[PDB]
RNA sequence: UUGAGAAGCUCAGACGAGUAGGCAGGCGUGGAGGUUUGUGACGAAGCCUUGGGCGUGAGCCUGGGUCGAACAGCCUCUAGU
RNA sequence: UUUCAAUGGCCCGUCUAACACGGACCAAGGAGUCUAGCAUCUAUGCGAGUGUUUGGGUGAUGAAAACCCAUCCGCGAAGGUGGGAACGCCCUUGUGGCGUGCACCAUCGA
């Protein structure tokens, strides 16, 4: 009832839709999967059809910090339902659209990481990051479904230790931030998403074990 | 680049100049009775492939700019990032009036009209 | 595009996301007297365009 | 604060390897072939 | 478009039919427009046209030359005028044939035909 | 052979596709994609459904994660009762074997897909079909 | 929707119609060649039109 | 450095008669659909020319004279070409 | 362009060295076209299937177009061993080793 407005051909429609979302995910109960990923078809149409680069580039902030706003038991859903319809659909863009679906994806990643940094205040952050980890484990860095594409596993190495150090910019305590991609140079079946994964890499062993 | 033509008198084909039946437009003769067609020394020459001009130079004017016509008013306009390289000539039945609207405007284009003088006695 | 009307130049821009409106297709930049006014004009419009 | 199209980001990386792993080869060539010349 | 299988669009059959078309059919084909005073007192868009009407002439190099229509000519699809005549070189006077679908009709030849023609045809007297 | 015989505008994309990946890798197998979409239809013959699953699961039945490759059609058996989770990559598919592997099994993939899941090639299988008719 | 129907669903108003696929998965492609799936894995490219 | 009609652009070498024959790209004529916000009584088509221009060529564009109602370029289809 | 000078230049086509045969000239006409059958190659659509147009239904805007289609019917209807396309893992970088080996070809099974 909901998502066909935020799919509208008028920006004057499509924003007025956004903020509405506000209230209706703030609620306190359970969703879904697939009520999730519906959500998040409309979503993904919101942020296709974006016309300028001071609106998408702030669009894309808007749906960052909408990640705080969902309940924290669904909170790790609604990122998983997230690259899941930001992987599904990766091949359907082309060059003068993915320059845009690119910061999209690099927010989501750092608002991951913001979201640890407001979870380890409250419980200690090697159970937070393994929940998140897993969420890894079955979205993106999943080695058996092999349809997820490179382009976005290349993009997600690069902006992964640079938006680690931005929000976390006096000193990242040890935690198992790149054991994503220690299991997925390792038995992961697309070739080159073994090879040149290293390559693209920027880890730092110095913090980490 | 100068402008240059491999040749300069075209072919005339042959007995052509006898025969009032015969036009002069080229048709390479298809016997091997011929003279001509063995090549004999003295005959006319033929088209071939080798009086090819230059690839650059091609389609030019002597002066360097290619010809392009133009046979309304929005046909000169394209012409506006090409002034140095076309020459806008008019097409022929082009009315009298109409001619002297595309002058006055491929003037302010910089652009070379080959033919404006044409239908247009100036006072 | 850059295209004249009525003695003022204008720079004529689209975008894939304005491809299925035709009639706003195309927005509008109108470009100032000073020639070195409007190439800085141009570029900070066209930025990071190939 | 327009940022940038993240894909000139990965050109402008890839043109980091592409410049070093040649201009690398540029002194090591002009060493190189200054041996050749007297040999 | 017509949609009737019963209307001819052929230039030759239509083209046919008018040349050599009766001299009955001939009349309806010569009709004139009635003047814009006459065409609110009549509600007649046209006429066809009658001998002795009392026409004006709009186009045409005799543009705006007013008269009577002295002879009807239904064969060659063109009435003639009182006084408007081009000059023969012998010294005697030509008509000059106008066509039909030229003249504006300002005056018309009452008669007990047409106003039985008039009354049904839209309008009154 | 330089350009396809074909107009089919979908396919001078393809062949604008693995031209370029012929000469920027090191694959011959974007040597031998490129060499066979010029071919002409009696040129690329189909292949089944059950000929695949009978390549790739035989012997000790590798049948892992590779992604069979064929530049034809791939079209159905029937007398193949059920289907093993199979992953193939072809231009055309039938649409009984379409339905047929996806109701039970992996991805139905374009050359352009393919693309995008193994650039170089990588981890696959580049069958043919049987060119042989027996008397044409 | 009914007289064409779907890719992978029968037009209604056509008996044993289905809409045709394409040979090419995305219609577009010179943005497949700038993508990150290829230009990370291709050899170092050689200049434009080189020098004489 | 922009030279991405990737059916484009660019670099370098060798080669050049040609019969029967084989292959390929184009030129032109009458009609058909689409297109040129197409040309035309301030002169369309045609015709003539000791005028100019292009193409290797089939051909095309044009100035002058004549003349008086229609006509052409581009992409396809078609043949009593 | 007209002409002059210098140098060259056996009349065209059909024939079989010359010939012969055709040629007074100019204009317009004028000759591998249509149809059925078979085969090759290529293109496209679908694919163990494929083919609407004998018909029927429909079609208000050339309604002989387009569109839809029942019942027949036509054409068709899983052996090892060597190579060998390609692709992994290699470590003698490669070389070579190592594994899976498509089409096609040999070899022994039926």
């Amino acid at each position: 009832p909901f998502i066909k407005k935020l799919a509208a051909n008028d920006r004057k429609t499509r924003d007025k839709a956004l903020e509405s979302l506000q209230r209706f995910l703030s609620q306190k109960k359970k969703f879904e999967r697939l009520d999730f990923l519906k959500l998040w078809k409309g979503l993904f149409y919101c942020m296709w059809m974006a016309d300028k680069p001071l609106y998408q580039q702030k669009l894309s902030d808007n749906l960052a910090a909408l990640v705080p706003i969902v309940w924290i038991d669904n909170r790790i859903l609604f990122q998983s339902t997230f690259w899941e319809t930001m992987g599904r659909e990766w091949t359907g863009i082309d060059i003068l659209r993915t320059d845009k679906f690119y910061l999209l994806m690099r927010r989501f990643c750092a608002a991951a990481f913001r979201d640890i940094q407001t979870r380890s205040k409250t419980a200690l952050l090697d159970k937070v990051v393994a929940e998140y980890n897993q969420m890894w484990m079955d979205g993106p860095f999943n080695t058996e479904n092999l349809a997820f594409p490179n382009g976005i596993l290349f993009h997600l190495a690069d902006i992964w230790t640079e938006e680690l150090r931005k929000v976390y910019p006096e000193d990242v305590p040890k935690a198992d931030w790149y054991l994503p991609f220690d299991s997925t140079i390792k038995s992961s079946h697309n070739v080159v998403l073994r090879k040149t994964l290293p390559k693209r890499l920027d880890r730092v062993s110095e913090y980490t074990k | 680049v100068n402008i240059i033509k491999k040749r300069t008198k075209p072919f005339k084909r042959h007995q052509s100049d006898r025969f009032k039946r015969v036009g002069e437009s080229w048709r390479k003769p298809r016997g091997i009775d011929s003279c001509v067609r063995r090549r004999f020394r003295g005959t006319i020459s033929m088209p071939k492939i080798g009086y090819g001009n230059n690839k650059k130079t091609r389609y030019c004017m002597p002066n360097g700019l290619k010809a392009f016509l133009v046979r309304n008013v929005s046909d000169v306009e394209l012409l506006l990032m090409h002034n140095k390289t076309y020459a806008a000539e008019i097409a022929g039945n082009v009315s009298a009036r109409k001619r002297v609207e595309i002058v006055e405007k491929a003037r302010a284009l910089g652009v070379k009209v080959t033919n404006a003088g044409a239908k247009v006695r100036s006072q | 595009t850059v295209r004249e009307d009525n003695g003022k130049l204008y720079l004529y821009m689209k975008t894939i996301e304005r491809a299925h409106f035709p009639s706003k297709l195309w927005q509008r930049i109108k470009l100032s007297k000073n020639y070195a006014k409007a190439l800085e004009q141009i570029d900070q419009q066209l930025l990071y365009w190939p | 604060s327009i940022f940038a199209p993240e894909s000139l980001l990965k050109k402008t990386k890839a043109q980091k390897q592409s410049r070093e792993q040649i201009v690398a080869a540029a002194a090591e060539k002009k060493s190189a072939r200054q041996k050749k010349r007297e040999l | 478009m017509k949609f009737s299988r019963d209307v001819t669009s052929s230039r030759r059959k239509q083209r046919k039919a008018h040349f050599g078309a009766p001299s009955s059919v001939r009349r309806v084909l010569m009709s004139a427009p009635l003047s814009k005073e006459l065409r609110e007192q009549y509600k007649i868009r046209s006429l066809p046209v009658r001998r002795d009407d009392q026409i004006t002439v709009i186009r045409g190099s005799n543009k705006g030359r007013e008269g009577k229509i002295t002879s009807v000519y239904r064969k060659k699809f063109l009435l003639l005028i009182e006084r408007v005549t081009r000059e023969k070189a012998n010294g005697a006077s030509a008509p000059v044939g106008i066509d039909a679908s030229k003249v504006v009709i300002t005056k018309l030849h009452l008669d007990k035909d047409r106003k039985d023609l008039i009354v049904r045809k839209g309008g009154k007297v | 052979r330089s350009k396809p015989a074909s107009e089919n505008v979908y396919l001078k994309l393809l062949v604008k596709l693995y031209r370029f990946l012929a000469r920027r890798t090191d694959s011959r197998f974007n040597k031998a994609i490129l060499k066979r979409l010029f071919q002409s239809k009696t040129n690329r013959p189909p292949i089944s459904i059950s000929k695949i699953a009978a390549l790739t699961s035989r012997k000790s039945a590798s049948s892992q994660n590779k992604t069979t490759v064929v530049v034809g059609t791939v079209t159905d058996d029937e007398r193949m009762l059920t289907v093993p989770k199979l992953s193939i990559a072809a231009l055309r598919f039938t649409k009984s074997a379409r339905a047929r592997i996806l109701k039970a099994g992996g991805e139905v993939l374009t050359l352009d897909q393919l693309a995008l899941r193994a650039p170089t090639g990588s981890n696959t299988v580049l069958v043919r079909g049987k060119k042989h008719a027996r008397e044409a | 929707d009914s007289v064409f129907g779907s890719t992978t669903e029968v037009a209604q108003l056509k008996k044993n119609y289905f809409l045709p696929e394409n040979i090419i998965s995305n219609a577009d492609v010179t943005r497949l060649i700038n993508s990150d799936e290829i230009q990370s894995i291709v050899k170092a490219a050689g200049p434009s039109r080189v020098k004489r």
